[PDB]
């Protein structure tokens, strides 16, 4: 209730998490979502994750993996946990072990 | 609690207002339902690990 | 029984000459007579008192923290009148008693007499505010010729085994009463719930006793072997399979 779930991945998985059965606009109607393409660059998705983290009402953000490669540097200087931050595999690369910032601090251990 | 420490963790809450109800009654049946079944249990259990 | 009384306000030379009355009556009993004696001498700490009162009536410096420099000596020549002897069917067995002063364990009187004696037993004072009689603390005491005295044709079969399994299983459940307070009772194992069973019976039923209870060695051993059984026989390593057939299944 008090959280709600939260996404950036394209239009075809965005269309398939409201399908589940999230995505929402805020009062300022703004989204749950920022859809990417060969459109726009790159400091619009770091500023837009900057103000998906700040954002004192989102507990879970689902990034496509393939979206989240070259903005590591903004989802690895997030240190927290509650803002919870999960990246997703699809068929363009499917989920590779490497390139995680949760199994960062799994050194060793595998 | 573990141990003295609060692991915080994750309560989904079923809310159920759902707006995707016209979805082409005519154009589009079976096919999106099992589509929106399937995409929600992936929610949860995404909820879960995350 | 021969009772040989001394006082805190009778001369204190008797109280030098007490222990040589009552070992030259052990041995002439044991050595003469052929009997099994057992000599128990109360407060070896006041002997050493008069010890030292004695002594620096010689006009004799004093020693390290107050007690003369020959008393290593003095003590061996107590102590050491005992033991079973060639030709002859009797023994002495002796089990000196003192009070550790400020419950420290290297005073000279302690210190000195564990370096004569084999083995000792603890009366504790956790044990004893805890309303447990007798206050005895099995994990630092020790004997050192258990393993003679104990066995077939001794008390039994299964002594050294019962032993060995009882001191094992009490100070694995003491460790785990110690993890408890910090994980919580409702995150242990199932077996780790035994062995605080096994604690609580152990202490309640084994160690205390009753200050007008005589229980034989047998008593004791079935006593052991009914606080085994709280365990499946896979746990109990430290009995070999040969006994833990014969006495287990009772």
């Amino acid at each position: 209730r008090g959280k709600l779930i939260a996404v950036i991945g394209d239009e075809d998985t965005v269309t398939g998490f409201l399908l589940g059965g999230i995505g929402e606009l805020n009062k300022n109607r703004h989204p749950n979502f920022l859809v990417v393409e060969k459109d726009t660059t790159i400091n619009e998705i770091e500023d837009t994750f900057r103000q998906f983290l700040n954002r004192d009402d989102i507990g879970i953000i689902l990034i496509n993996q393939y979206i989240a490669e070259m903005v590591r540097h903004a989802l690895d200087a997030h240190q927290q946990s509650i803002p919870a931050v999960l990246e997703i595999p699809s068929k363009e690369h499917p989920y590779d072990a490497a390139k995680d910032s949760i199994l960062r601090r799994a050194r060793g251990m595998f | 609690n573990v141990a003295g420490v609060t692991l915080p963790v994750f309560e989904h809450y079923h809310e159920g207002t759902d707006s995707y109800e016209l979805t082409g009654l005519a154009r589009g049946g079976e096919q999106l339902a099992k589509l929106k079944r399937n995409y929600a249990k992936a929610v949860e259990l995404l909820v879960e690990l995350a | 029984v021969c009772l040989f009384l001394n006082l805190a306000n009778d001369p204190t030379i008797e109280r030098i000459i007490t222990p040589r009355l009552a070992l030259t009556t052990a041995e002439f009993l044991a050595y003469q007579c052929e009997k099994h004696v057992l000599v128990i001498l109360t407060d070896m700490s006041s002997y050493a008192e008069a010890l030292r009162e004695v002594s620096a009536a010689r006009e004799e410096v004093p020693g390290r923290r107050g007690f003369p420099g020959y008393m290593y000596t003095d003590l061996a020549t107590i102590y050491e009148r005992a033991g079973r002897v060639e030709g002859r069917n009797g023994s002495i067995t002796q089990i000196p008693i003192l009070t550790m002063p400020n419950d420290d364990i290297t005073h000279p009187i302690p210190d000195l007499t564990g370096y004569i004696t084999e083995g000792q037993i603890y009366v504790d004072r956790q044990l004893h505010n805890r309303q447990i009689y007798p206050p005895i603390n099995v994990l630092p005491s020790l004997s050192r010729l258990m393993k003679s005295a104990i066995g077939e044709g001794m008390t039994r079969k299964d002594h050294a085994d019962v032993s060995n399994q009882l001191y094992a299983c009490y100070a694995i459940g003491k460790d785990v009463q110690a993890m408890k307070a910090v994980v919580g009772e409702e995150a242990l194992t199932s077996d780790d719930l035994l062995y605080l069973e096994f604690l609580q019976k152990f202490e309640r039923n084994f160690i205390a006793q009753g200050p007008y209870e005589n229980r034989t060695v047998f008593e004791t051993l079935d006593i052991g072997w009914q606080l085994l059984r709280i365990f499946p026989k896979e746990m109990l390593k430290r009995i070999p399979q040969s006994t833990l057939s014969e006495f287990y299944p009772r």
